[PDB]
């Protein structure tokens, strides 16, 4: 009955890292940074990325 | 005073009810459903 | 900074345990584990002529 007080601490801090760690995959691009991609590609390969 | 309406007669009768308590516990082997052993599937799940 | 342990995921099933859910301390249980060993394939060709 003391497991299910830190469970929820648990519970309430594993949704943010799953928010915070969405920002660092490429999901297949060739960069995770905007900025990256609009300094190596031209205006029709940017879109696509 | 009042009318009151009270049973000369009676029977049992049987109600039935379902509770379902369980359901079937599933594992997933998640790489060999993904990328099936393949190397360069497993390189591009990375990015994931 | 320095990398202080690692796991070869390949060499027991305590190490398919620590690297199919990629962490190091693991809480006592009965898992279900993914196969990370590299064995060498064969070849089995048939056409016909
Ligand atoms: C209560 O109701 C039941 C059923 O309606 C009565 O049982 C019947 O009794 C008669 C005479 O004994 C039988 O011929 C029937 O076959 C019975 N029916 C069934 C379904 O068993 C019962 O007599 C009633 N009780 C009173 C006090 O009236």
């Amino acid at each position: 009955a003391f497991n299910k007080v830190q469970d929820a601490v648990n519970a309430n801090a594993m949704a943010l890292s799953k928010l915070a760690a969405e920002l660092s995959n490429t999901f297949g691009a060739i960069s995770s940074s905007i900025s990256d991609i609009l300094a190596r590609l031209d205006t029709v390969e940017q879109e696509a990325q | 005073g009042f009318v009151v309406a009270v049973p000369t007669n009676f029977t049992f009768g049987v109600t039935q009810e379902f509770i379902e308590t369980t359901i079937q516990k599933i594992t997933v082997d998640c790489k060999q459903y993904v990328c099936n052993g393949f190397k360069k599937c497993e390189d591009l799940l990375k990015e994931y | 900074g320095y990398i202080t342990k690692a796991v070869d995921c390949g060499y027991d099933d305590l190490a398919q345990l620590q690297c199919s859910y990629e962490s190091f301390e693991v809480e006592t249980g009965v898992y279900s584990v993914s196969s990370f060993e590299a064995s060498p394939r064969g070849e089995f060709i048939e056409q016909a002529t």
